[PDB]
């Protein structure tokens, strides 16, 4: 669509107005608009780095920062075609955010595939409050899940006590299952104490399961017979 | 910065995932993260999400695999039926054993070149 | 063919002129100053130029780390002083023509401030900071005073702890360094702008207007150029804890109130019979400590000065430093150290304090002729498009925080109202904060009004009293 | 209507002994910090001038299509 002029000029077309006399009111908007100019450039704007990463964009490396030779055994003496494109383009384009993180994140869901039963919130709270000490997995404020995992990792990447990505990331696995194990523990043994206290629970888990299968399972029937009905009529022709 | 913000997010947290959400072969183990509302945000059809759930949902939990897509919607699927299969599993309390006697993966153990 | 000391270049309607002495951390020489005097009164009497933005290309290493004075030391060594005296000339002419501008400068202190930078920004009434800013007047540790006008501006501009100057000549006396939230918090910055956002603050400067038929002069632009920086700035850091406590303020306040016909002896005394808290009193020793390792005759002439050019115009205040440096590269009388103090330090690198020899108390006639102006060396500053003078900043104190005597009138007003209700501390905090048009919703300003009726008032029943 | 002294609650009197109940005990043992409440942003939005990108972020607003 194209740029619009009138939305941006309410003040200049009403200053007009007003000068000539067509209209002998200024309206209460006029003093506020003329003081708070709107914002009427409307261009499109080059971005050198990909906020993310930190990655340069519209760095061309050249032929004389290339000294050595290739992984091919060649030297490289002059530019090639992709160098000699221009590559406006790349300036303007939203740079796509990476994160190291997410790599690690597939990879835990992968090796934990029930992780994902667990359900997760995903409405914020206030990102501003959290204060996180990462030298221990948990937290007040936020649950014990995959993300304790990664954001311990990171933080023994960051403090150097491990250098290889896999070695923090085995490292933290193994805080992660200890604090499930006692979490664990912790469900099992309350139920049991509660009932040896006189606890009583109308319905359980399984009991639950139970019902539900049963109220599909009885419109199944009818719809089953009902059609094992059809056929027999239909076939008969 | 924004940036760093954004890693750390509510949603950068689930890893993507476009897995079909209507899979008609064997299911052995979730396939898709679980996604709960509470029930003042279900109210306003708060799911943390790019765009509001249709208020024709009265589930609290959903999977999904893509924020907006071409069709203007959100890819989603309002069921969170896989945490139910857990929690039975717990309430059986019969644990997990290796048919072939092998280390327990979640203990740091001391193995050789066996 | 070499590149230009300072770059100038247009942005939209805005003329930015950019520092590019990057290995000098922007320090200022005659080039410079002159180049900068002479470009900004043709911006004065263009029609196409609504405002200018004072900015530095190194950000955020620094943005002038203070005027060049180690090249003023070989001159005076080579009894260049003719070259001195041109060096002085410039760099004051354009702190006056600055001061005295009459379309809006906004500078972005994005760095070290220190020295001649605090000139260039001092003197505007837009003068924004970052995190990384560091204001600071290390000039007690060279053996000079403190010039470019710090004697008229710091005792009319700071916010707390300044009644009768306390805190300017805490900043002049012992060179602390300021940084970031701190300086806005204290008066120095009139903005606080993270340094990510000036960019965009930048082009939106370029964009805005005189409306109708307002010029870029009239008050009615200055706000519109006021407001424009509010868009961009953004709220403190949770956990910034301001710099200086109640009682660490109780000290500066106390320990630095003098008289009209004080010394710098008199501030010693107070700090070394000073009573209070167990931090006040080792606070108080903590600046001993400092004032006892500076240049004693440059903390005598700063305190002369700072009496002097605190209760008279600009044009004498900045004439008067322009005598000053002048009668202390040619030392006349060998009262002052400044020419061999600044060679330990910078033309050398010495970390060590410079061994002070005048360590004697310069009398009221020695000081009256130190900062009085030869009737052999006639000096005069350039002539600006302005030529204008007067006693009290026309905008600072519009678009800066509130000072802690323009709390003080609200409370004795109100108080002294034939409604006979009660102040209270609610309504100081809604009085500046959503009353006052140029101050509506300004960063850090009920924090600071809070300081102020802690340590200043007293809460009798549900009213206030100026203790 | 109120009941006899001898005669068990009502179903209002109920209502009334729980809204009791829920001004003052309901609300003992802890309270709660740093949760957001839907309602609160249409009731207590904050200044513009205390916005933070945090917060513009914790909303869903940096979110596009």
């Amino acid at each position: 669509m194209k740029i619009q002029t009138n939305a941006v000029n309410v003040l200049q077309r009403t200053s007009a107005y007003l000068k000539s006399g067509l209209l002998k009111e200024t309206p209460a908007w006029y003093n506020v608009v003329a003081s708070i100019p709107p914002s009427t450039k409307f261009t499109r704007e080059p971005r050198f780095k990909n906020p993310s990463n930190g990655h340069i964009i519209g760095k061309l490396v050249d032929v004389t920062e290339q000294p050595h030779a290739n992984n091919k055994g060649l030297y490289k003496t002059r530019p090639n075609s992709s160098d000699k494109r221009v590559g406006v383009k790349r300036l303007y384009r939203p740079p796509k955010l990476t994160y190291v993180e997410d790599r690690l994140r597939s990879l835990f869901y992968k090796q934990h595939p029930w992780e994902l039963s667990r359900p997760k919130i995903l409405v914020e709270n206030e990102i501003g409050d959290e204060n996180y000490d990462w030298s221990h997995m948990l937290q007040i404020g936020r649950p014990l899940d995959g993300e304790s995992v990664i954001q311990r990792t990171m933080y023994l990447i960051k403090t150097k006590q491990y250098g290889d990505m896999v070695e923090a990331y085995d490292h933290a696995r193994y805080e992660f299952y200890a604090l499930r194990m006692q979490e664990e523990t912790e469900q099992q043994v309350a139920l049991e104490e509660a009932e040896m206290f006189g606890s009583l629970f109308g319905v359980s888990a399984i009991e639950h399961g139970i019902q539900k299968e049963q109220e599909v399972l009885d419109v199944w029937e009818k719809k089953v017979v009902e059609e094992t009905e059809l056929m027999a009529a239909r076939t008969s022709n | 910065t924004l940036a760093e913000l954004l890693g750390r997010s509510r949603i950068a947290q689930v890893a993507n995932n476009h897995k079909p959400l209507t899979y008609t072969g064997k299911k052995f183990h979730p396939t898709h993260q679980i996604i709960e509302t509470k029930p003042s945000t279900l109210y306003r059809q708060e799911w943390g999400l790019k765009s509001a759930i249709p208020s024709k949902i009265k589930s609290r939990y959903l999977v999904y695999n893509d924020l907006d897509t071409l069709e203007r919607i959100t890819t989603f699927e309002p069921r969170g039926g896989t945490q139910w299969n857990r929690l039975r599993f717990q309430e059986m309390g019969v644990p997990i054993v290796s048919n072939i006697g092998r280390q327990n993966p979640f203990f740091k153990y001391i193995s050789r070149p066996e | 063919t070499d590149a230009p000391p300072v770059l100038f270049t247009v942005q939209d309607t805005a003329r930015v002129i950019t520092l590019n002495r990057p290995k000098k951390l922007n320090a200022l020489n005659a080039e410079m100053s002159e180049s900068m005097f002479k470009t900004l009164n043709e911006y004065a009497k263009s029609d196409t130029t609504n405002l200018v933005i004072l900015k530095s290309s190194n950000r955020p290493r620094s943005f002038c780390a203070g005027g060049d004075v180690a090249t003023v030391a070989i001159f005076n060594f080579n009894k260049e002083f003719a070259k001195s005296i041109k060096f002085f000339t410039d760099e004051y002419s354009l702190n006056f023509q600055i001061a005295t501008y009459l379309k809006p400068i906004v500078t972005f202190m994005d760095g070290i401030t220190m020295g001649g930078g605090v000139g260039l920004s001092i003197h505007t009434p837009f003068r924004i900071a970052t995190e990384n800013t560091k204001w600071a007047m290390p000039e007690m540790d060279i053996g000079f005073f403190p010039d470019v006008g710090s004697t008229f501006a710091l005792p009319r501009i700071v916010t707390l702890a300044n009644s009768n100057s306390q805190m300017a000549l805490y900043l002049c006396l012992t060179g602390e360094v300021v940084t970031g939230a701190d300086a806005y918090m204290l008066g120095l910055a009139s903005h606080y702008v993270s340094s990510e956002n000036l960019d965009a603050l930048q082009k939106r400067l370029g964009e805005i207007s005189p409306p109708f038929n307002n010029d870029p002069q009239s008050a009615y632009f200055f706000g519109m150029v006021n407001e424009s920086i509010d868009e961009f700035v953004s709220p403190l850091p949770k956990d910034y804890v301001f710099k200086y406590s109640n009682e660490k303020l109780n000290v500066i306040e106390a320990c630095f109130n003098l008289s009209k016909n004080g010394t710098i002896e008199d501030i010693m005394n107070n700090l070394r019979q000073y009573e209070g808290s167990a931090e006040g009193k080792a606070f108080a020793q903590e600046i001993k400590t400092k004032l006892l390792t500076k240049s004693p005759s440059s903390l005598q002439i700063a305190l002369r000065l700072v009496q002097e050019n605190s209760r008279d115009h600009i044009e004498s205040a900045i004439k008067r430093d322009l005598y000053t440096a002048a009668n202390m590269c040619m030392n006349q009388d060998s009262l002052v150290e400044f020419s061999e103090a600044t060679k330990h330090k910078l033309i050398d690198k010495q970390r060590v304090p410079y061994p002070w020899t005048k360590k004697e108390q310069l009398f009221v006639s020695q000081l009256t002729s130190i900062t009085s102006p030869k009737p052999s060396l006639p000096m005069s500053l350039l002539r600006n498009t302005s030529n204008v003078t007067w006693t009290q900043y026309p905008y600072h104190s519009k678009y800066q925080l509130p000072t802690e005597q323009e709390i003080a009138a609200y409370i004795e007003k109100r108080t002294n109202d034939d409604t006979g209700a009660k102040v209270t501390e609610r309504e100081v905090l809604n009085h500046f904060a959503n009353v006052i048009p140029s101050r509506r919703g300004k960063l850090g300003i009920q924090s600071l009004c809070k300081i102020v009726c802690e340590r200043k008032c007293e809460e009798v029943n549900d009213g206030l009293r100026w203790k | 209507i109120p009941s006899a002294n001898d005669k068990p609650y009502s179903s209002q009197e109920l209502f009334l002994r729980q809204l009791n109940h829920s001004m003052r005990t309901a609300k003992l043992g802890a309270t709660i910090s740093k949760v957001y409440y839907p309602h609160k942003d249409i009731f207590y939005p904050p200044l513009p001038e205390n916005i933070t990108v945090e917060s513009l972020m914790s909303a869903g607003v940096h979110l596009g299509q």
